[PDB]
């Protein structure tokens, strides 16, 4: 009724795919092999539902996800592994050498061969559904496929259905650590398909993550399953309103409305509240008011850039579990005195708000407590532009120099196709400079004379 | 006959009907399955003005339900009264409005009204002389202010001599559950101020504040505020459905309420409430339920009645009383107050009053007031409106949908229009 | 500026010659006077005007006013106005039977035409002769009637939807989708003069054997585009002339009313009424603060409780030279309701203009700044300091 | 015979009725039912008196009255109440919305389609009469219906009847309270009608009574019910001398020769001079000087005027019980010999006078203590013309900015119309303050 797929690309992506997977199917009560035995203790119900899953024949559910890789060493675990018989068998793999961190290998050397299959699937999958609500894709910066294949996917969706919505869920690069030498042109030469074709993006860091793993879970040597764990709970309180009930729901249209001024500006950060270990669930009330407080810590952020150096221009929190409407009322209200977060001008309200009566569920194994109330906050703020320009200072670092310029080239790529994503980039970077200023003193002339 | 349409509209207008039914069932006597188990004689006396009849005794509500969500539909069906309404007047789309005025208004609503209007053509039909309509919506949304406006021009446009209520809950000063309400409040009053004879504003935050000081409640819910609304909802129609010595029409109300056509925003009010624990304390009279009905922290529209001037106020008495103590009470809030009420209106309140009082009540009051102080509610939405229209915040949403700039800068314009009539009244001297 | 106003009284009419009646109203010069049937010899009343006529003996010649002569009293020095620059009104008023109809249409048969048709004639014959070289002229016409509270166009074929009424942030109140059409010659005019008088609705009534049943507004955009290639800029003026017929005041119990008929009475008695409360209450509004301190009192004047209000709200107060003919009838019978008229007439005079000729803002501040350079050097090359 | 015509218009018109023809019934010995058992144990009399009750062959006494509104609301009270077999089935309801306080709705728009029905029954009913006397038109101003109704009402029946007497019991509005906003343009347009077409007309008002329910009766808290029976208990009194044997009986012709001087002057006042409560009928003897005197307080007016600011031209007293004319001519001695009451110098006479036999009857459940003598009194006085003007000043601070007048416009009336009626009431006003005036 109201459908979702899920375009999952490259290894993070894959990755990532599992762990939401693996969380949707705890949430549902569908077993790995696809049966659901509770329908049948219970005798009929709505648990298969179609956000996620399709149902055939005989009860069996199968998953609306298309997965995209260049190496079969990552999808042949998932083909030979817990979930083997849960999804179709159509796994979209090229049976060849990988782009090998190389954005046009990516795109338009080894790209071609494989685009058509998966847009064959995906418009297999799109024409089984009764009324789309948009799409979820999940890539990693840095990555060749995840770069090169992700951008030439936007760019063929966005001819072929033009309308609907379509999210990103990314793997920005992070400030110090990293796992690659070449990730600045990667990442530069992203974002411009990112600029032009998605509707809505979300960007996350591993450093964060790992701090917020030691401060808050006591892990002290985490690995990426604890992430991609972290990740898949964000995703889930995000697409929670189109299936359960609650008070106040919130569509996926609704976000874009709400959270995005101007078109080129839709780069929202992203935070989980109440993480916190089992040890230390307890010695702690956990209310509404002390996770929307932590929320806005900066401690908290899921992306290294700290809010108190720009401004919020808009917010949007989404509630999960045992919330009463006035308690979120009087959380926003108390959020509003403080000094330390501020608003532009231009945005008196400033907070979007949205119930769901479900509470979050238990990954067995898992690192998470079992809580009774989750928020999930989505901000619209200009901080992120400092990340961004930190990145900009390696690029020309690596490009005065034409450092690893020749392998870009040999691929069918021209030299000149690296500056102009520059001068793109410098020009977002200045947009997010403009908005946040303080709308200029009686900005209509002046003001005073006969009535 | 006297019959009313019933109309509802988004999720707010959706579920304050559905609490609007339990309270007029049970009062005249209905069971959740439609037949009826009533003890007095009155209650079916004048079933026909909410309700039509059905071959087996039973009585379908005479309602309409629109909505671009399936999932509120779902909802109220759903629930102890989901099977009595007819099952054709669920009328519904998908791809709801996403919170945006002009896909309600323009994109979306623009291929659900034609199927609506069919069905409100075929129930105003059947009834034997149309009294009028009454809608529920929030401002604040796509759906309810797009297709709530879009059904108001319609419906006047082809029944332009009956009377037409609304009953709005309207954007709050501090409480927000979204962003962009200025737009949407401001293009909906545009409407509103042009296409209606009524309006009763209702707020948010008046019903938190009434049920936290004056009802003692810990955790207030929205059935509370759905709760009060149906009060005041059912207290505003007494008069057609029971006898009394004093009777009231809708149209006599309106009448007596609106000196100029630009000026039908009520501010409705209730009495008694008493917090379930110190009933015991307080005793129960017309004095008392003048006091409660005239003090500023009772009111449900969240604006100070002391920061201006009442044009003028009526108030519904239900139960057996003495009609010498009303006319005396009304005089003495007039003489002892007599900065607050106009100078150039002789005499500004209307009563009426009506013999059953509700179930389990003695004696109860309703209060609809005109005053000039709800033009600070409006200056708020103004500010609001301005501080996002200098720069253009949220615009590329809406003209997307096929607007422009030339309607934000019109409905801003209306609304300055009539805060500035509205203003013209406000302050002392004036006189003759 | 003051809003001009101009009183005329028509003969008797069939309906008051079968029930007797005799003659009420006198007049000399610009003052007329109102004598009372029901208190005879108590209080006849006198007031004054721009100009009063007594049409009511076409025979004699004594203090006659015919046709031509009212036209060439208003509307010669409106169409002067307006070929100076000014935007220019004058719409008609009075009671069902005061011969509003008579005085801005006349009949074309007949040499005694209306106040429309010898402005059009005027225009025409000026245009004609005044053009040259460096020297032309742009017509466009539209007519526009309000049936209740809904406006349709005339000169378009028929098209049953109604027109939508938006607000210019810059120019005001406006129709949108009003069929304009240019012209070139007397007859393409008055073709689209036919064709609008036959698509207008009337009824008949006990009153009167055809009667209007919606208000009528008459607009001419007119154009003078001064062609010197060298020096001069074209399309130099633009202006506005508009006539209003309005719909006569209803009384039920004397005209027989019933059903639809009724309706379309009360609809035209309250937009009747809402003109006279914004004609009342803006000469209050601009006698008060001209004499009593300058302090410009905020007391604002509210148009948007009718169409009728809010399309002409320029004409009746701002940019705009505006004058008024009320039309009277001087039967007995209808004593109090042409006094009402007369009041109201009066409350019309004492409404003051602002009215200013404007261009281009860049060529008019360039012409002047050079015209004061130039005199400024002049003044110095003569006296040998440039 | 001696036979009248009732005509209740509206809510307070009708609950009037109600209490009036349950004094009557209780009066005359007919069940609720419209039975007589008092025929059948006594076999003899005329207790089926012609003046309010026509009788069937089976026995059953119909009364002549027609109760109208436009509402069904109020009617219907009384077609399943206790009285439901007692009126004939034709009650004329329009079968739509009410007037809804608008004088134009009552008399042009929503007025019509009921009128003919309900001149169509009162020509039934005339037609059945054998020497009908007069009309009993019962109204409230201040509601659309009973101004505009009974207005096109009175016209319609000037035109067809015309030289019938037409007696009117009004409710004018009170100085103080008020149950409507916009009373004063209903009630100021409808002069006219009470000024041209109608004969004698009588006003009350609410405030008045409430303070005699207050002081005389000792009730706290009264309602319309108590205000009702005592207005009935007036008509009755001025009715009783046509159907009830007396030592000097008054008809309504005489009435209307006495207390009307000149033509546009027909607006007495009425008083009822023994209300007392039961506790307090006791401790005082009631007798005729008493209860004569009582009718010249100020107090004890029905309308909330003062008669000494102004100057008495008639006066018609109605005595009911064991009263003989010899008390009757000492007081009305007394009351010339004190100096308080003015008496204008052309009227050297002043008084008439009737007495009847038949003492009044007392209501079960009611408030008035059982009396063996009684008076009413009907007074022509100068002070109403206070009562006026009150009102009028109300009119001119709504009408100075056109307040509640698009309703008005709406609904078929000009403007003028209000301005028009205006110059008539004070044209009115001005012959009752030049009829005192001493002569020269
Ligand atoms: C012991 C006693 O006196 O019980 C009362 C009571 O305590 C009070 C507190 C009741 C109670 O109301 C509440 O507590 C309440 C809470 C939230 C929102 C609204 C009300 C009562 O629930 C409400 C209930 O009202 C009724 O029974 C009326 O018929 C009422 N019914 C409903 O609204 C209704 C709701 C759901 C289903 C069916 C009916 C009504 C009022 C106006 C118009 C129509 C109907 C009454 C008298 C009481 C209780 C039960 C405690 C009061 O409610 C009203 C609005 O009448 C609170 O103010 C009054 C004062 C009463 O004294
Ligand atoms: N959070 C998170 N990040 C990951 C994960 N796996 C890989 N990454 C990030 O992805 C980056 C590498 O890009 P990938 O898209 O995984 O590379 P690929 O998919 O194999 O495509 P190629 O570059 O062509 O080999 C690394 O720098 C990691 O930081 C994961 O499981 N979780
Ligand atoms: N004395 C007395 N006066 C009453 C009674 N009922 C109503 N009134 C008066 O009637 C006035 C209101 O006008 P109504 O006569 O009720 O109006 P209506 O006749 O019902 O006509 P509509 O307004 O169209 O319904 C009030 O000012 C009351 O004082 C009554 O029972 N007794
Ligand atoms: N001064 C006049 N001389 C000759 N004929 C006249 C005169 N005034 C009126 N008439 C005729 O009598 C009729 C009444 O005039 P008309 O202009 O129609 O009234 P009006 O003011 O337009 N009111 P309405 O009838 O409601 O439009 C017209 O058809 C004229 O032909
Ligand atoms: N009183 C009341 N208000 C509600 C309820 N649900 C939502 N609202 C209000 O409605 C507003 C949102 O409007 P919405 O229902 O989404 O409008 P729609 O999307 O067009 O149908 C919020 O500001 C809420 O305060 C409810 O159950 N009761
Ligand atoms: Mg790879
Ligand atoms: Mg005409
Ligand atoms: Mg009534």
């Amino acid at each position: 009724m109201r459908e979702c797929i899920s375009i999952h690309v490259g290894q993070a992506g894959v990755q990532i795919g599992n762990a939401c997977w693996e969380l949707y199917c705890l949430e549902h009560g569908i077993q790995p092999d696809g049966q659901m035995p509770s329908d049948k203790t219970i005798g009929g119900g709505d648990d298969s539902f179609n956000t996620f899953f399709s149902e055939t024949g005989a009860g069996k559910h199968v998953p609306r996800a298309v997965f995209v890789d260049l190496e079969p060493t990552v999808i042949d675990e998932v083909r030979t592994g817990t979930y083997r018989q849960l999804f179709h068998p159509e796994q979209l793999i090229t049976g060849k050498e990988d782009a090998a961190n190389n954005y046009a290998r990516g795109h338009y050397t080894i790209g071609k061969e494989i685009i058509d299959l998966v847009l064959d699937r995906i418009r297999k999958l799109a024409d089984q559904c009764t009324g789309l609500q948009g799409f979820l894709v999940f890539h990693s910066f840095g990555g060749g496929t995840g770069s090169g294949f992700t951008s030439l996917l936007m760019e063929r969706l966005s001819v072929d259905y033009g309308k609907k919505s379509k999210l990103e869920f990314s793997i920005y690069p992070a400030p110090q650590v990293s796992t690659a030498v070449v990730e600045p042109y990667n990442s530069i030469l992203t974002t411009h398909t990112t600029l032009e074709h998605s509707d809505c993006a979300f960007m996350v860091d591993n450093e964060a993550i790992y701090d917020i793993c030691r401060r808050n879970l006591d892990i002290e040597r985490p690995t990426y399953t604890n992430l991609n764990r972290l990740i898949s709970q964000i995703v889930s309180s995000i697409t929670a309103s189109l299936r359960f009930d609650g008070a106040l729901n919130v569509d996926l249209t609704e976000f874009q409305t709400n959270l995005v001024p101007y078109p080129r500006i839709h780069f929202p950060l992203a935070t989980y509240a109440p993480v916190i270990s089992a040890e230390k669930a307890y010695h702690e009330q956990l209310s509404v008011a002390e996770i929307t407080n932590a929320c806005f810590e900066p401690a908290n952020q899921m992306v290294k850039c700290d809010p108190r150096h720009g401004k919020y221009m808009a917010c949007c929190l989404l509630y999960r579990g045992d919330v009463v409407p006035k308690d979120v009322n009087a959380a926003i209200a108390t959020i509003k005195t403080k000094r330390s977060i501020q608003f532009v001008d231009w945005c008196p309200t400033g907070f979007k708000v949205g119930i769901n009566y479900q509470p979050p569920t238990v990954v067995p194994g898992g690192d998470l407590a079992k809580v009774q109330r989750a928020v999930c906050m989505l901000s619209n703020t200009t901080a992120i532009a400092e990340a961004w320009a930190r990145l900009d200072h390696k690029f020309d670092l690596m490009y005065a120099k034409r450092a690893f310029v020749h392998w870009y080239v040999g691929e069918g790529m021209e030299e000149g196709e690296f500056s102009e994503a520059r001068e793109d980039m410098a020009a977002l970077e200045k947009d997010y400079e403009e908005v946040g200023v303080d709308s200029v003193e009686g900005e209509g002339e002046e003001e005073g004379e006969e009535y | 006959m006297r019959e009313i349409v019933h109309i509802q509209a988004g999720q707010c207008g959706n579920q304050i009907g559905a609490k609007f039914w339990e309270v007029i069932s049970d009062e005249h006597g209905i069971d959740p399955t439609g037949s009826y188990h009533g003890d007095s004689d009155l209650q079916l006396e004048r079933i026909n003005v909410y309700y039509n009849e059905a071959t087996g005794n039973k009585y379908v509500p005479r309602a309409i339900l629109v909505d671009l969500e399936p999932g509120t539909m779902d909802s109220v069906r759903s629930g102890p009264f989901g099977q009595i309404f007819r099952p054709d007047n669920f009328v519904f789309g998908q791809s709801g409005a996403g919170n945006n005025w002009a896909k309600g208004h323009y994109t979306e609503g623009a291929e659900l009204v034609d199927s609506v209007l069919d069905v409100v053509r075929k129930e105003s039909e059947s009834c034997d002389c149309l009294q009028g309509f009454q809608l529920t919506h929030s401002l604040g949304g796509g759906t309810g202010s797009g297709m709530g406006t879009l059904l108001i021009s319609k419906i006047r446009e082809e029944y332009p001599d009956r009377i037409m209520n609304t009953f709005s809950v309207m954007p709050s000063p501090k409480v927000s559950d979204t962003v962009v309400e200025p737009y949407n409040a401001t293009l909906s009053v545009h409407q509103l101020v042009e296409n209606t004879d009524e309006t009763y504003c209702i707020d948010n935050e008046a019903l938190y504040d009434i049920c936290f000081r004056t009802l003692k409640l810990t955790t207030p819910t929205y059935g509370d505020l759905n709760h009060l609304v149906s009060a005041t909802m059912s207290g505003v129609t007494t008069c057609l459905r029971f006898p009394g010595q004093l009777n009231a029409d809708l149209r006599k109300l309106a009448v007596n309420m609106v000196p100029f056509p630009r000026l039908h925003f009520f501010m409705p009010g209730f009495a008694p409430l008493t917090s379930r624990g110190s009933q015991q304390y307080r005793a129960l009279t017309v004095p008392e339920l003048t006091q409660q009905m005239f003090d500023s922290k009772n009111m449900m529209a969240a604006c100070d009645p002391r920061h201006g001037r009442y044009l003028t106020v009526a108030a519904i008495f239900r139960g057996r009383m003495s009609m010498k103590e009303v006319d005396e009470q009304m005089l003495n809030v007039q003489n002892k107050n007599s900065s607050y009420f106009v100078e150039w209106i002789p005499n500004n309140v209307k009563t009426a009053v009506c013999d059953i009082p509700p179930r389990g009540l003695k004696m109860s009051a309703t209060f609809i007031g005109n005053s000039t102080a709800i033009q600070e509610l409006f200056k708020r939405i103004s500010e609001q409106f301005t501080a996002m229209f200098r720069r253009k915040a949220f615009l590329h949403w809406y003209t997307g949908e096929g607007m422009d700039e030339m309607e934000f800068t019109e409905a801003e314009s209306n609304m300055n229009d009539l805060v500035s009539e509205y203003q013209q009244y406000q302050d002392a001297t004036a006189d003759e | 500026a003051s809003v001009k106003v101009a009183v005329r009284v028509r003969p008797f009419n069939s309906r008051e010659m079968s029930r007797d009646s005799k003659c009420i109203i006198q007049m000399s010069g610009s003052t007329t006077t109102i004598v009372n049937p029901k208190q005879p010899k108590e209080t006849p009343k006198s007031f004054s005007f721009d100009y009063s006529y007594w049409s009511h003996t076409s025979p004699e010649d004594i203090n006659y006013a015919s046709q031509k002569q009212v036209y060439r009293d208003i509307g010669e020095e409106m169409l002067q106005h307006a070929f100076e620059g000014y935007n220019v009104c004058i719409f008609a008023y009075g009671q069902t039977g005061a011969g509003k109809s008579y005085t801005m249409m006349g009949k074309q048969e007949k040499d005694q035409q209306g106040i429309i048709p010898q402005l059009c004639e005027d225009l025409f014959s000026r245009i004609n002769d005044t053009t040259n070289d460096n020297m032309s002229y742009s017509v466009e016409v539209s007519y526009m009637e309000i049936y209740c509270e809904r406006v349709r166009d005339l000169l378009n074929p028929k098209n049953k939807g109604n027109l939508r009424v938006r607000e210019h942030p810059l120019l005001g109140p406006y129709v949108e989708d009003l069929s304009k059409l240019a012209v070139t010659s007397y007859n393409d005019i008055q073709d689209l003069m036919d064709s609008g008088n036959k698509a207008r609705t009337v009824a008949a009534t006990n009153m009167n054997e055809t009667s209007s049943r919606s208000h009528a507004v008459f607009n001419i955009i007119f154009t003078q585009k001064r062609h010197d290639a060298e020096t001069n800029i074209t399309t130099e003026k633009v202006s506005k002339i508009s006539l209003v017929d309005l719909a006569g005041s209803e009384r039920a119990d004397s005209t027989g009313a019933k059903g639809t008929r009724l309706k379309e009475g009360a609809n035209i008695n309250k937009s009747l009424t809402t003109l006279g409360k914004v004609i009342s209450a803006l000469a209050e509004m601009d006698s008060g603060p001209n004499k009593n301190k300058k302090k410009k009192k905020t007391d604002f004047i509210l148009y948007r409780d009718s169409v009728l209000t809010w399309l002409l709200r320029e004409n009746l107060g701002g940019n705009s030279r505006t004058a008024m003919v009320a039309a009277l009838s001087p039967a007995d019978i209808n004593y109090d309701e042409t006094l009402s008229t007369l009041r109201y007439a009066d409350r019309a005079k004492q409404i003051r203009c602002n009215a200013v000729i404007n261009e281009d803002p860049n060529n008019k501040l360039i012409r002047e700044l050079k015209d004061e350079v130039t005199r400024l050097r002049d003044l110095l090359y003569a006296q040998g300091l440039g």
